[PDB]
């Protein structure tokens, strides 16, 4: 379908692809959320090793704890993200259950009801 | 492992302690090599597939003749999948239920 | 067949107890460095040989070190890539369904 | 409606006890034995099932809370050499 | 450019009467005689040069899962779904010995063709080298993450391989009491495996595509695809076509040295009324390739010939 564009909107997904279109849509929330750095100034920083895919120093200083931080802050945005997932949605109503397993049963039971 | 040897069981004696080699009258791995089996089945099944061969009291009766000139109805020989009745459990069934 | 020929000699002769041989024949004269070991001045002669022979046979009793211990598997394995061609997903139909 | 309220109250009598959680986190080393008596049944619980998923994540949870990182990593290191497929895991893992 | 003029392959002849379906099929190596393991827990024997039968085998305890017939010996080596594994003496009317040592049921069996020694391929993952006939075992054959499908083994350079439901096919080299390489080409369970008459590529399949590999020293050869289903079974003739049975009832046959297969076999075997999906379980191929004995579920074993005609499409 749509390869690629520039352009940031809403949009529908939510699909049962699940693993791979959350990802994709994960990753590129993720990246749309965090804007460019300083990176000029890493360009300062950045002499003659850039280029040539293949790498001769995979590792090297890292940056810093600054780093550290700022890698530590997407992981618990997606902890909180991670933690929304539906809500309590209760009531009296019907007849009774056990536990989980009974509303489980219920949810499937009105999925093989309705066809 | 160097271990794990300390007694032994039954059907573990030594048995079968000589084996056997094929013989020249059962099967030649050379006469196989060279063997006309091609030609020899064709023949062979040329042959098999070639040669298949093989008046008052009557009259006082209320009814008539019913049932004549019905007997192929049921197959003598015929292989069915379904193992619920078929030929074999429609006999097999009436003889132990009646 | 020589490796199939010792595998299943060994293995074969333990599975059946014929009781091997006598023993054996190794007068195992053992002449080498005693593990490079350059020490102070010399420990003996050259590489100080030794005289190595067999061991004493099996008395009647056959216990000698009883284990019966359980330890069942616990190595890992390297896991190798996955080497296949990414297939496409069932989208929401396909999974749907 | 007597029947289906009247099975609404017993299943809600029907639970079995209430939790005793008293003496938390008390007498020093005593909450290192109830982690290893803890750690105990999490290894009993990955003990049973081989092939668990569901024990070792909750291993790998609490392991990486009170664990600190030796053990943690030790977890994940178990779990993840007894996982070759089903990368997903080797996800959660890292 | 599909060289080498792929001739059309039809069928020969139409067999029922098992009372189960056929889980394995064998013939003689001289074409005398044929045998058949079946669902119904004795071993079948067809002879089939006439279109006869042969013999009605009996004391498996369970379905017979896989036979094989001993150059050297009247042994026929036989595999259960009883997880007995037992080498058959028919020289007395009766077998040879029990072999031991599985732990599950053997879903897969083979003979080496120079040493003596019992190749299975184990329900329990486990892959059973035996020492024979000596009554002695060999060695165990582990590391396959499930149930091993498929063996095979050959007096060349260690090419051992074990097909293993754990989606990547196993590799044993033996002679050193070892294992050979782990396959990850295949992408699902590579329930089906064969051995080209060329003997230089090691061939392999599964549902999700087919895999042929290039051997010994770790080669590959070619990726076999465009028949998608369950794979059953994977047959390479010497006329360079190999039929690929499979759970629904499709046999694709393969034209392989064109790169790609020789035909797309839709065609119903369907016994009397109990139908279902059921689909051709094993298939062989003849010794001069004139036939190949067809084995299904259906408890039906047809026989493949041609009508020697021309033809020679392309696509």
């Amino acid at each position: 379908a749509a390869a690629q564009l520039r352009q940031y909107h809403r949009l529908t997904k939510q699909i049962k692809p699940d693993m791979e279109t959350y990802e994709r849509l994960r990753e590129k929330h993720g990246e749309e959320f965090f804007p460019t750095s300083n990176s000029l100034l890493h360009g300062t920083h950045v002499p003659s090793t850039e280029e040539i895919d293949r790498m001769v120093i995979d590792l090297e200083k890292q940056i810093e704890k600054r780093d550290k931080y700022s890698r530590r802050r997407p992981y618990n945005d997606d902890a909180d993200i991670d933690y929304i997932n539906e809500r309590n949605a209760k009531f009296n109503k019907k007849a009774e259950r056990f536990y989980g397993k009974y509303t489980a049963e219920i949810k499937q039971n009105l999925e093989r009801g309705t066809a | 492992l160097s271990q794990l040897s300390k007694q032994y069981s039954s059907r573990d004696l030594p048995s079968h302690t000589k084996i056997k080699y094929r013989q020249t009258t059962q099967d030649a791995p050379e006469e196989v090599r060279n063997r006309d089996f091609r030609r020899e089945l064709e023949e062979r099944e040329r042959a098999a597939a070639r040669e298949k061969n093989r008046r008052r009291w009557d009259d006082d009766v209320v009814f008539k003749n019913c049932a004549k000139g019905v007997d192929d109805q049921k197959k003598d020989k015929r292989f069915v999948n379904d193992t619920l009745r078929s030929e074999f459990h429609k006999k097999f069934m009436e003889k132990y239920i009646k | 067949r020589v490796a199939l020929e010792k595998s299943v000699s060994q293995k074969v002769a333990a599975a059946m107890p014929v009781r091997a041989a006598d023993k054996l024949a190794p007068a195992q004269y053992i002449r080498y460095t005693p593990s490079q070991q350059g020490v102070a001045f010399n420990s003996g002669a050259k590489q100080r040989v030794i005289r190595m022979v067999e061991m004493q046979k099996d008395p009647m009793e056959p216990p000698r070190f009883k284990i019966n211990k359980k330890i069942p598997r616990g190595p890992p394995s390297p896991p190798a890539p996955v080497m296949h061609s990414p297939s496409r997903k069932m989208t929401v139909k396909e999974q749907q369904e | 409606t007597a029947e289906q309220l009247l099975r609404e109250a017993k299943e809600r009598e029907l639970e079995l006890l209430p939790p005793p959680p008293q003496q938390k986190i008390t007498d020093e080393e005593e909450l290192n034995d109830y982690k290893l008596r803890k750690r105990k049944t999490f290894e009993d619980n990955i003990r049973k099932n081989r092939t668990v998923i569901s024990n070792w994540i909750k291993y790998a949870q609490w392991e990486e809370s009170l664990k600190e990182i030796q053990r943690a990593r030790s977890i994940y290191e178990r779990a993840l050499d007894v996982d070759y497929r089903n990368i997903t895991l080797w996800l959660k893992y890292a | 450019p599909k060289p080498q003029w792929h001739p059309p392959w039809k069928l020969y002849r139409v067999i029922s009467g098992h009372l189960g379906w056929v889980r394995c099929i064998a013939v003689e190596p001289g074409n005398q005689w044929f045998v058949t393991g079946s669902a119904d827990r004795t071993i079948k024997i067809w002879d089939l040069a006439s279109g006869k039968l042969k013999l009605s085998l009996t004391g498996h305890i369970s379905t017979v899962r896989g036979v094989i017939v001993s150059t050297r010996s009247p042994y026929l080596f036989s595999c259960g779904e009883d997880k007995q594994v037992k080498c058959w003496d028919l020289e007395y009317n009766k077998v040879i010995r029990h072999y031991h040592g599985h732990l599950s049921a053997v879903y897969g069996l083979d003979l080496h063709p120079t040493i003596d020694v019992l190749v299975t391929c184990s329900r329990d993952s486990t892959a059973r080298i035996w020492d024979v006939r000596t009554k002695a075992s060999v060695h165990t054959l582990s590391g396959h993450t499930n149930a091993v499908a498929t063996v095979r083994c050959q007096a060349a350079e260690p090419q051992i391989i074990t097909g293993s439901h754990d989606t990547t096919i196993r590799l044993w080299d033996l002679v050193a009491g070892k294992t050979r390489v782990t396959l990850t080409n295949h992408k699902k369970s590579v329930r089906a495996v064969v051995l080209h008459p060329r003997h230089y590529t090691f061939a392999s399949g599964s549902p999700d595509n087919i895999k042929q590999w290039k051997f010994p020293d770790g080669s590959f050869i070619q990726n076999l695809s465009g028949h998608n289903a369950i794979i059953n079974t994977l047959t390479v003739n010497s006329d360079g076509v190999l039929v690929s049975g499979a759970d629904n009832g499709t046999m694709h046959l393969w034209d392989w040295r064109t790169g790609y297969n020789f035909q797309r076999v839709h065609a119903a075997a369907v016994q009397p009324g109990s139908l279902d999906e059921s689909g051709i379980f094993a298939c062989a191929f003849d010794q001069s390739e004139s036939r190949l004995l067809t084995a299904e579920a259906d408890k039906t074993i047809k026989v493949y010939r041609e009508d020697d005609d021309t033809a020679t499409e392309e696509t």
